């Protein structure tokens, strides 16, 4: 007789638990890295909001795509515990190595002359490319930060969850993991924020964010070591399932041909369409709302404090939707829940770009609201971030998941692996080579908003005319074989 | 119609102070590149100081550490804070709003300069 604890068997908490809380340090960490990833490259001297669209593409597309090859020759030569210890150790190293040596010692390796000298000779609207170059150890962290959600949230730990839990055990408590995953938005949220707080304790030459920096990249550290502490726990105490060799010779089907299949199958076609829509859209929208903050959060220290409260509150929102999220689907449907995110993306960033762009006649609601213009653009774009975010975790994905369902378990399990490695850094990529061309043709991205928000009709409609191409094709699979 | 006027100029002793304003009308300062130049007679037009959209400041190696620039965007104006001024300092400053691509300019719009003479 299995013993039960809160109705769940005991065995199973101990798989369950610290796998949902090693899931919790790691987008604690995440949480961190994500908002001062943004402080470094934007609130750097000589760098603003526009070198986001040029860190994309040509800095962590690359070196995301590079790590990919490598971790996929490392897979070969290592063992499976050895695979989680080459993968998440680099990466507690460089943070703490980082915010302890690279951090401060950076006014002594970022080249501000030559950048100065480029940013002359080119123009003032190279400033974006150029201090990729200017900053390139703060890019460096980016790309790091970039691929700690990238690599240890969508591949290391995922890839370590699907291999303990049993089928039906991740379907009951994944939807648990979203739940604690915001829950580690709204503390992580607030660790930013209390440690951005500038210290009453001034220095004559003391950089307020070093002291700051530090004291969040040693929790990276200390969480960072609870991942790697938690998931040596789960590899020795826990009887994992003894599925053999036998999942079909796994065969990452390359690049070429993955898309090759992608226009094959009219059914991953759309899903990936969705995939890169979003991804495309709220960067469009994101990178000019983080140019609003710059221009509002000067501080590097004032900037990552709006982070903590910006990622504090996106955590809550989040949760609420995760708890709604099936109310929401029984009430209404596959097909009604995948059109909110593109139609929540598309009101609030059309309302963002309005503000921005038609924000001269018409300001007697920001002025007596107690607000700047700037500051309620900056509210107004954090409050599309929250809720395009929040309606992704709670409806796309659980949508994305969902429709892999009717698909026989070969195109599914192939097409499941080839949307997100290629479609997610697709999408993120893609979004920003536009405002790339859009910064060069136009010069700034203030001076791009009009055609920014019309491409976001366009990659929306698009993104809307694809889940109703594809609510026809669930509904089509899903009640045939009934 | 794009305008730069330029005021605060003035005469002040060796080791004074003195803020140039520039009223700057037809381009939200913002969102512009705008540039502080000195010409004395006898020499060429010399770059003093430079502001970016981003709020990006760069200065001369002359006026390093006393030349400060900087706008206020609610009044559509940017300064440049001359601090321990030296005679070597005397001459006619020009605001200056352009954007170029390496070296095509874009547009090119000077103000009509507003004199600083520092006596000794
Ligand atoms: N609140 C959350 N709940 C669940 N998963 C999350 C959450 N936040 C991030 N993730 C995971 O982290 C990864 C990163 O996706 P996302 O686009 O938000 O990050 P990003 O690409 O770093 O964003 P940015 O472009 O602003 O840097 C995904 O695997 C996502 O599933």
């Amino acid at each position: 007789a299995s013993p039960k604890i809160f109705g769940v068997e005991v065995a199973t908490l101990k798989k369950i638990i610290p796998l949902g809380l090693m899931f919790f340090c790691i987008l604690f960490n995440y949480t961190i890295l994500r908002d001062t990833k943004d402080v470094l490259v934007v609130t750097a001297k000589g760098s603003s909001a526009e070198i986001i669209p040029f860190l994309k593409t040509w800095v962590n597309l690359p070196m995301a795509i590079g790590f990919m090859l490598l971790y996929t020759k490392l897979s070969n030569v290592l063992s499976k515990k050895a695979l989680f210890y080459t993968v998440i150790v680099p990466f507690i190293i460089y943070f703490g190595a980082f915010g302890f040596v690279m951090y401060p010692l950076s006014n002594y390796i970022h080249p501000e002359a030559l950048a100065d000298k480029l940013l002359t000779t080119l123009g003032p609207r190279f400033m974006g490319p150029i201090a990729i170059l200017r900053i390139w150890s703060f890019c460096l962290f980016y790309v790091m930060a970039e691929l700690w959600g990238s690599v240890v949230v969508s591949v290391l730990f995922w890839g370590f969850a699907n291999q303990i839990t049993t089928v039906d055990e991740a379907k009951k408590f994944y939807p648990l993991f979203g739940l604690g995953a915001n829950v580690a938005l709204i503390f992580s949220g607030r660790t930013v924020k209390y440690f951005s707080n500038l210290r009453k304790n001034l220095g004559p030459g003391v950089d307020g964010w070093a002291v700051s920096l530090k004291a969040m990249m040693s929790i990276v550290v200390g969480m960072g070591l609870a991942i790697c502490l938690l998931y040596w726990w789960v590899n020795r105490y826990v009887p994992l399932p003894t599925r053999s060799k036998n999942k079909k010779e796994k065969p990452k089907m390359g690049t070429m041909e993955s898309l090759k299949f992608l226009v094959s199958s009219p059914y991953i076609r759309d899903l990936a369409t969705l995939v890169v829509a979003y991804g495309i859209s709220i960067n469009l929208v994101e990178v000019t709302w983080k140019s609003k903050l710059k221009a509002q959060f000067p501080s590097p220290n004032e900037y990552s404090a709006f982070m903590g409260d910006f990622s504090t509150c996106t955590g809550v929102a989040t949760f609420t939707m995760m708890l709604l999220s099936q109310y929401v689907f029984n009430k209404y449907g596959w097909g009604v829940a995948a059109k909110i995110t593109p139609t929540v993306l598309l009101l609030t960033g059309v309302a963002f770009f309005s503000l921005i762009l038609f924000g001269g006649p018409f300001a007697p609601l920001v002025a007596k609201l107690g607000m700047t213009p700037l500051l309620a653009a900056v509210y107004v774009g954090a409050l599309q971030n929250i809720f395009s975010k929040s309606a992704k975790y709670s409806l796309f994905d659980p949508c994305k998941e969902m429709a892999y369902i009717p698909l026989d378990e070969d195109t599914k399990v192939k097409g499941k692996a080839a949307i997100d490695v290629v479609c997610n850094p697709l999408g993120k990529s893609g979004g920003a080579l536009i405002q790339q061309f859009m910064i060069l043709s136009f010069g700034s991205l203030a001076n791009s908003t009009p055609y920014l928000g019309m491409i976001l009709l366009v990659i929306v409609t698009a993104w809307l005319a694809a889940a109703k191409s594809l609510e026809g094709q669930f509904n089509s699979l899903r009640s045939e074989e009934e | 119609e794009v305008q730069l006027v330029e005021s605060g100029g003035g005469l002040v002793q060796a080791g004074g102070s003195l803020r140039l304003s520039c009223a700057a009308s037809g381009f939200p300062v913002d969102e512009a590149y705008m540039t502080w130049y000195r010409q004395a007679p006898g020499k060429e037009r010399e770059w003093v100081a430079a502001i970016y959209s981003s709020g990006y400041t760069r200065y001369a190696d002359s006026v390093k550490g006393r030349f400060t620039i900087s706008r206020d965007n609610s009044k559509n104006t940017v300064y440049l804070q001359m601090n321990s001024l030296k005679p070597e300092d005397t001459a006619v400053y020009y605001c200056n709003v352009k954007d170029y691509v390496y070296n095509t300019y874009l547009y090119d719009y000077w103000g009509q300069g507003t004199q600083v003479t520092v006596s000794s």
